RNA sequence: GUGUAGUAUCUGUUCUUUUCAGUGUAACAACUGAAAUGACCUCGAGGCUC
RNA sequence: UUACUAAGUCUCAUGUACUACAU
């Protein structure tokens, strides 16, 4: 019997954008032979980690480091008197020291020290989460946010020394806001905010304590017990100048608070506040402070949740006595932000907790503390400032943005064969199309005669060392010549009357076109002349099959009999023949050589067989042989500069596209790399980009398949338009790089320029003063209809308001007449929305609002008028909030909190057409969904899926299947009748499928005897129905088929049929704190067993690496060396229940990036396929299977 | 130990199915 | 549901009883007992089928139908007042009193006459604790047959208390 | 320990020293007493090492010990390789 | 001896784990244990952190974590009465 | 093929102060304390009994 | 047509294994 047992290949196509954490040490030096400065910053998202530079005042992508496989819980730079490596901690309670280094040629992450804390599990007692080191380097600490609190004294040394930990516990004290002072040497001192967990009031008090490092252990302070509104922590450096004394910045709510150690002072500052206060307004708070401090000005910004950034600096009161004072003010404030930077340079970094990263230099620095109007003093603690917030950004400047999607809510597939992701912007409220196609720009394109088939361009002899460029096209019946110069393009002897196989510059300032019938040897006289100083028939009259060439060189191949190979005469021009025969015993059918260099060897030869021969240029011999599939469509044959491979990249008929190695000397054929490319005869052409110079192949099909090799690695890819008849490089004295000139399927030239490339890090490109949208967005739609068209639902932070903006083709549409693209809904809140089809000629759009009501709609689309018309048609009160629904056949169907409910569509207002009481296990509905109108899956917060049946004529879904564990489960969806995919609050993938005992029953029976009515049961599902009625009262269960943990929130899963036209079809899901991912299926069973193979090699490699490592100890490097993070992989992916079927492929990635040495000592433990063959399969996901 | 039929004055969108039918042997 | 099956030979074994009827009905269970006496079979199995439906058909087709081990196989289908009456004469009848309670109530079965002490003492069965409540309060301390009779409820301590009427009218009802 | 019962153990929050287990009892993982695929090595609370003591073994608590021990790949996934400071402080 | 040494290591994980269930436990000690650690994930992990902050809809994110942390203490209920 | 100490496990056997109250137990069990003597009625039960 | 459950504690004997210890 076949095995089910779906085997899922989880892929990180876009990694974890939410940024938690950062650090400001320079890590490596690059690029400069000697040079340190202190302007650098990391910046990790749990797992994800990235490293960015700005030295230019505007940020970098340095590397984006290898997947860690855990969740960083905090991460802090550590400088000691040398390279600033960063201190991390992370899950496993290990705190891994870390430097980033360059090894062969990226730069990689070492790992120093990782030091065994807790468990591994994120926990309460775990001492993480909160996490800082001295400003002078000396200890590090760690605390849990609870029971206890460990400091480490860090040492260097000619190898780096961690001491022994010095613990405090506090059993019931629960630990809030570490912040830790800087200090002159005198002695560490750290400051936590205390909430008791085990009292009969609410007590929130702070404390200090100072690490002594002559009595090697932690000492309490002062306890000052707060009121219990207290926030956070900050330290003042020094107030030296004024009057070891360390004092700390409390933020409180609606108010400020400075307090000493000694208690001596605390200074009550109330925080100013806004003038529009729009509806709800909180006492807020400050989310993040940070210190600064230069020429005796020391100054504190401190944001507030609103996210006004204010400033601290401290005034001795000169009549008074010297004696600190505290005074707020007003800056350009900024979108919240998690925590703040700020360089040696004046560069302030603000990593915002939101959405995007951005970067400052400031200039204003603010207003000056000699101003009482706007500026709050210490003097007197009772007062208030009201402001009204200024969005002319006067005092801070945006260098650098970092587009982010940190809250992704909702998302919808487009164009399914180029992957596209149409989700939202969370603050700019922006449509962001992320797309895995090449970013391809189009400009100054041009309408050409119909019926064009090929392209090609040639530099134009007749002007040497001029932009004239000769652009020649062709018709089956006609052939037409075009002139390129800047921003002048025109049109002008040659052969009009025939077609032109191919054409190319000979040696310097000589052309030659070979034509069908007969040949042409061109050069350039004067300007607009040119003259053939020689013609050529084929044998002596017949129809040229093929024709190719190089520099220098040139082949073409006539009917059957024989091939002709030309050269070009050294210090002249001419043309010269071999008496010769190379008869190719068959009929050739195209012919490839290489063009880049003025000799090249290995001529490669098609037949139309279906095989395919070489040819040594002693002189000529077939050295190997292919058969494969059908006839060879086309075939060009490149080798690349930077290794010097020759590749044979040979296209195929009906869309099969390959790509073989190519060995110089013995001219074998080895290592295929084929794919499958939509249904058409493929068409190639080479052209040379950067990003380093890089060289690809552009593939002409049903879609556009750009064919390139990064290092070591190679993706074929579909490009961003839809279709390119004929593709060729393009240079323009208007700026251009990786310019090409090309041809739609329309038979119109165009021009345009690819930009983002889909390497393994990025994979996508992002298609999108301060700039903040007070609507927030809230979820997506597409029209069942229409095969893509996208509507977007938003609302308003405020009083209750929407927005409705829908978008179909390139960019959204107008609404109505008027010049507004989007449409406002005034006191309409939306809690679930959903578009559904009442009839086939009518769209209506369903929203529930919060006031508990059922609003429909009906959207218009004008058609060359074209705008988008929503009108109000009825109104529906509900009981619950509607937090699902969806199109059932004809109607709506919704869930309630308890029961679904399927509304029909009636008149002046909608119908309950039928109602379906849920078993008393569920409580609410979060998701669900249908399999073709028959089935569905209801989703629960606390409980699991359920699966129910629609039985006509019975007007109830009936529940057949349970679940067999509590899950709570976010989103769901149908990857067949029988299975389920659904996602977790916590992070958990898992897919169910019901047991074939349950399939036998209801693929034999019908619905309707479910509920009531004979269907004969096994004996042992009754004795569970009266043994265990709880668990098995819908008298089935869910075996579990595939689980996974995505440390994400997973928003929207989609199920496509194909991605990018391969064949396995794939599911993939976008994370709430943003994310895409995929799972494949994997066909037959040895692909599983290699990757699984894989797998497990690299699970344990760092102990491998550390076994090895120790045995040279034996006879003459940490244990997470190669992880860089105590996590295995089996237990961070377990984590809350074990991986089942699902083998990852996260990790098999990282195998890529390791060094030769490396690699090839990991494969040794396998009898199987060496290294090149295992980074074969691993890099043959991302080509074939999507 | 709630279904709507939706008579056709557009008034029974609150209307019973066993009424609504009751409304067709009726008429 | 569950039907009783009997004169079964020990040698007819549980999957043979199942395919047997599995011919008939669908069978839920079978309950087909084994002795710790003897370490066999005892000749009488229990066959719960999906319901009453397949349970009384297979009742009807089954009876006196197959034969296994030349014996034939069987199949069968698987809280009132009393009133304690002392010093009855010795020429009271049992039908006589049938007669003299019939007035009052229906009987849900026959007198019982027994001797206590010498002393004639019966119990009669009411079908109603009303009509019982009837024949205590005209026969109670009466003569008939020139001899005082005693009526009063018989001990279960006695019946007739607050529970006893809420049940008995709902075993009526 | 696993098999001996009235063994005591120390379960601080381990070090950056490593414990030292002598060549007689070399090769068993200090909780599950397991000679298969040790993984990490043992550390120790400094409270565990000072002076002498420190060449103690950490599992027969007499012997002075040359080799580290290292917890097994059971024990390490069990967790109990981070659960705290292995050592038999009563010699039992 | 051998449960007299599972006494003291209840003990000593009792101390490190803070609540474990030993034989008797009040539902007020163990449900106060469930509390705090569905509200220490929730905002121990960025990712849920993350979700209950738009799902609730604060201004802020922080506000949600620090709620949480708040929301350990028994008397943060009545507290948030006072306000 | 023996002796010293000691252990476990069958099986046989048999039902320990009638009650009350406390501990104890999941309820039992078990443990801890005390003690009615006399009269009468119906069929070991029963008593707004004295 | 019989709708599926019995030994326990004590006492004084029998049945059978066993553990340290000595020739």
């Amino acid at each position: 019997a076949k095995d089910d047992e779906l085997y899922l290949y989880h892929l990180t196509l876009k990694k974890q954008t939410n940024f938690v954490h950062s650090c400001i040490g320079h890590f490596v030096d690059l690029e400069a032979g000697s040079k340190r400065e202190q302007s650098q910053l990391c910046v990790a998202t749990e797992t994800h980690l990235e490293l960015y530079d700005t030295a230019d005042g505007e940020l970098k992508l340095i590397a984006k480091f290898q997947n860690l496989f855990a969740t960083i819980t905090s991460m802090k730079s550590l400088d000691l008197p040398w390279p600033t490596f960063l201190a991390l901690t992370s899950d496993s309670g290990n705190l891994s020291i870390v430097q980033i280094i360059m090894h062969a040629g990226a730069l990689r992450l070492k790992t120093l020290v990782n030091q065994p804390l807790t468990r591994t599990t994120l926990r309460r007692v775990s001492p993480i989460s909160y996490m800082e080191i001295d400003p002078n380097g000396r200890c590090i600490i760690l605390s849990s946010v609870e029971q206890n609190k460990l400091c480490f004294l860090v040492d260097y040394a000619q190898k780096l020394r961690i001491s022994s930990p010095l613990e405090i516990i506090r059993p019931h004290m629960v630990t809030l806001d570490m912040a830790v002072v800087d200090v002159n040497f005198n002695n560490p001192c750290f400051v936590t905010l205390e909430i008791d967990n085990a009292a009969t009031q609410l007590s929130v008090h702070l404390i200090f304590y100072v690490l002594e490092l002559g009595l090697n252990h932690i000492v309490k302070k002062a306890d000052y017990l707060v009121n219990p509104s207290a926030n956070f922590v900050l330290s003042l450096p020094d107030l030296s100048r004024y009057n070891f004394n360390p004092f700390v910045v409390i933020g409180f709510e609606n108010h400020i608070l400075v307090k000493d150690m000694n208690g001596f002072f605390s200074l009550k500052v109330e925080i100013p506040k806004r003038s529009i206060t729009n509806s709800r307004h909180k006492n807020v708070t400050i989310i993040s402070g940070i210190v600064q401090k230069l020429k005796n000005d020391f100054f504190v910004l401190l944001q507030s949740n609103h996210g006004d950034l204010f400033k601290l600096t401290v005034s001795p009161d000169t009549n008074d006595r010297n004696r600190p004072l505290v005074q707020l003010s007003y800056f350009d404030t900024i979108q919240n932000s998690h925590q703040l930077h700020i360089f040696k340079n004046g560069y302030l970094f603000a990593l915002s907790e939101m959405n995007n990263n951005f970067l400052f230099q400031f200039e204003k620095l603010g207003v000056e503390k000699n101003d009482f109007s706007n500026v709050l003093t210490s003097k007197d603690p009772n007062k208030s400032l009201v402001f009204e917030p200024s969005i002319k950004l006067q005092n801070l400047s945006i260098l650098s943005q970092q587009l982010n999607l940190n809250p992704s809510i909702k998302s919808q597939i487009v164009s399914d064969s180029p992957l596209s992701i149409a989700t939202k912007h969370f603050t700019n409220n922006k449509i962001i199309t992320l797309t895995n196609a090449v970013n391809y720009s189009n400009l100054i394109s041009t309408s050409l005669p119909p019926n064009a088939t090929k392209l090609w361009l040639i530099p134009d002899p007749a002007t040497t060392g001029d932009n004239n460029t000769l652009l020649f096209i062709t018709f089956p019946k006609k052939t037409m010549i075009l002139q390129i110069d800047n921003e002048s393009m025109e049109e002008l002897f040659k052969l009009s009357q025939d077609t032109t196989i191919h054409t190319c510059l000979m040696g310097s300032h000589s052309i030659i076109q070979v034509c069908t019938a007969e040949l042409r040897h061109i050069v350039p006289t004067g300007k607009s002349r040119y003259s053939n100083k020689l013609t050529w028939v084929p044998p002596a009259g017949i129809r040229i099959v093929c024709a190719t060439s190089s520099k220098t060189q040139l082949i073409i191949s006539l009917s059957n009999y024989e091939l002709v190979y030309f050269k070009i005469d050294v210090s002249s021009d001419s043309l010269i023949e071999l008496t010769t025969h190379p008869e190719l015993d068959t009929m050739p059918s195209k012919v490839a050589i290489v063009q880049d260099t003025q000799h090249a060897d290995l001529l490669a030869i098609a037949d139309n067989e279906g095989m395919i021969k070489i040819m040594s240029l002693d002189f000529l011999t077939v050295i190997s042989l292919q058969l494969v599939s059908e006839k060879i469509s086309d075939m060009i044959m490149v080798r690349d500069s930077s290794i010097g491979q020759l590749n044979l990249h040979v296209g195929l008929e009906n869309g099969v596209y390959m790509k073989f190695h190519i060995g110089d000397v013995d001219g074998s054929f080895t290592d295929i790399k084929r794919r499958f490319l939509g249904l058409k005869p493929v068409s190639l052409s080479y052209l040379r980009e950067i990003s380093k110079w890089m060289s690809c192949v552009v593939c002409h099909s049903s879609s556009t398949w750009v064919s390139y090799t990064w290092k070591n690695v190679w993706t074929i890819r579909q490009l961003k338009d839809q279709n390119m008849l004929s593709c060729s490089k393009f240079v323009n004295a208007d700026v251009a790089i990786n310019g090409v000139c090309s041809i739609s399927s329309s038979g119109r030239l165009n021009i345009g320029r690819v930009s983002n490339f889909p390497t393994l890090d990025n994979w996508f490109h992002v298609h999108e003063m301060l700039q903040i949208s007070t609507f927030r967005p809230r979820t997506i739609l597409s029209f069942p209809n229409n095969p893509k068209s996208i509507l977007f639902i938003d609302n308003h932070s405020g009083k209750k308001q929407c927005r409705i903006s829908l978008q179909i083709d390139g960019e959204c549409l107008k609404f109505g007449s008027s010049d507004h693209l989007y449409k406002i809904l005034d006191d309409i809140d939306c809690v679930s929305a959903a578009i559904i089809d009442f009839t086939r000629q009518a769209d209506h759009l369903i929203i529930c609002a919060g006031d508990k009501r059922l609003l429909t709609y009906k959207i218009l689309v004008n058609k060359d008028k074209l705008s988008f018309d929503i009108e109000l048609l009825h109104q529906t009160e509900i009981i619950s909030p509607i937090h699902a629904m969806l199109k059932f056949k004809n109607f709506l169907l919704t869930a309630m909190g308890s029961t679904i409910v399927l509304y029909g569509l009636g008149k002046k207002q909608l119908l309950r057409r039928s109602v379906t009481q849920t078993p008393v296990s569920i409580t609410k509905i979060v998701s669900m969904h249908q399999w073709n109108y028959e089935r569905l899956a209801v989703g629960d917060i606390h409980e699991s899926v359920t699966l129910f049946i629609w039985d006509p004529a019975g007007n109830v879904f009936i529940p057949y299947v349970d679940d067999s564990v509590k899950r709570h489960v976010t989103v769901l969806k149908f990857l067949d009748e029988a299975t389920v995919i659904g996602a977790d609050r916590y992070g958990n993938a898992w897919t169910l499928r019901s047991p074939p005992e349950c399939e036998k029953i209801m693929s034999n029976h019908d619905p309707s005897e479910l509920s009531n009515g004979a269907i004969k049961y096994p004996l042992d599902v009754i004795t569970l129905q009266q043994k265990l009625p709880n668990t098995y009262d819908c008298k089935f269960k869910f075996q579990l088929l595939n689980h996974f943990f995505v440390n994400d929130i997973i928003t929207d899963f989609h199920i496509l049929d194909s991605l990018s036209n391969s064949d396995r079809p794939g599911c993939i899901y976008m994370g709430l704190q943003g994310t895409v991912g995929c799972f494949i299926p994997l066909l037959s069973k040895g692909n599983v067993f290699m990757m699984g193979n894989i797998e497990n090699i690299m699970a344990e490699a760092d102990d491998t690496f550390y076994l090895d490592y120790e045995s040279r100890k034996k006879n003459n490097i940490c244990e997470g060396s190669c992880s860089i993070l105590g996590r295995d992989h089996q237990e961070y992916r377990s984590y809350y229940a074990p991986v089942r079927k699902v083998i990852d492929g996260d990790l098999c990635e990282n195998f890529l990036r390791l060094s030769l040495n490396e690699q090839e000592f990991l494969a040794k433990n396998l009898k199987s396929v060496q290294v090149e063959d295992i980074i074969q399969t691993i890099n043959e996901v991302r080509t074939n299977y999507m | 130990q709630e279904l709507e039929l939706e008579e056709e004055d557009e008034e029974g969108n609150v209307m019973s199915k066993k009424v609504y039918d009751e409304l067709k042997k009726q008429g | 549901n569950t039907v009783y099956v009997g004169n079964i030979d020990p040698r007819i074994t549980k999957e043979q009883l199942y395919e047997l009827f599995i011919q008939i009905n669908p069978v839920l269970r079978i309950k087909y007992p084994k002795d710790k006496v003897l370490q066999a079979y005892q000749g009488y199995a229990f066959i719960e089928f999906y319901n009453q439906g397949d349970a009384q058909y297979a009742i009807k087709i089954m009876n006196n139908t197959v034969r296994l081990y030349d014996r034939l196989i069987k199949v069968r289908q698987v809280p009132i007042a009393k009133l304690f009456i002392k010093n009855l004469a010795d020429s009271i009848d049992s039908d006589q009193l049938v007669k003299i309670f019939n007035k009052f109530g229906k009987l849900i079965r026959e007198p019982e006459i027994f001797y206590l002490s010498k002393l004639k003492c019966a119990y009669v069965y009411f079908e109603d604790f009303e009509k019982a409540d009837l024949a205590i309060k005209s026969l109670n301390n009466q003569l008939v047959a020139n001899n005082r009779i005693t009526v009063d409820y018989a001990f279960k301590n006695g019946k007739g208390n607050a529970k006893y009427g809420d049940d008995v009218d709902r075993l009526l009802n | 320990s696993r098999h001996q019962f009235d063994l005591i153990m120390c379960l601080k929050q381990p070090g950056v020293q490593t414990g030292l287990l002598c060549e007689k009892c070399d090769g068993k993982c200090p909780i599950c007493d397991s000679y298969v695929r040790p993984k990490r090595k043992v550390r120790v609370c400094e409270n565990c090492s000072f002076g002498k003591q420190a060449k103690n073994c950490i599992i027969c608590n007499l012997n002075v010990g040359v080799n580290d021990a290292f917890y097994c790949w059971e024990c390490c996934r069990l967790g109990k390789d981070k659960d705290g400071c292995p050592r038999i402080l009563n010699l039992g | 001896a051998e449960k007299q040494r599972q006494l003291k290591l209840q003990k000593i994980y009792k101390q490190k784990y803070i609540g474990l269930g030993d034989e008797s436990t009040t539902r007020e000690q163990w449900q106060r244990n469930v509390r705090n650690d569905t509200l220490n994930t929730l905002q121990g992990h960025s990712a849920s952190l993350e979700y209950v902050s738009l799902s609730r809809g604060d201004l802020s994110i922080r506000d949600t974590r620090i709620h949480l942390l708040k929301s350990m203490s028994p008397g943060y209920k009545a507290y948030l009465r006072e306000e």
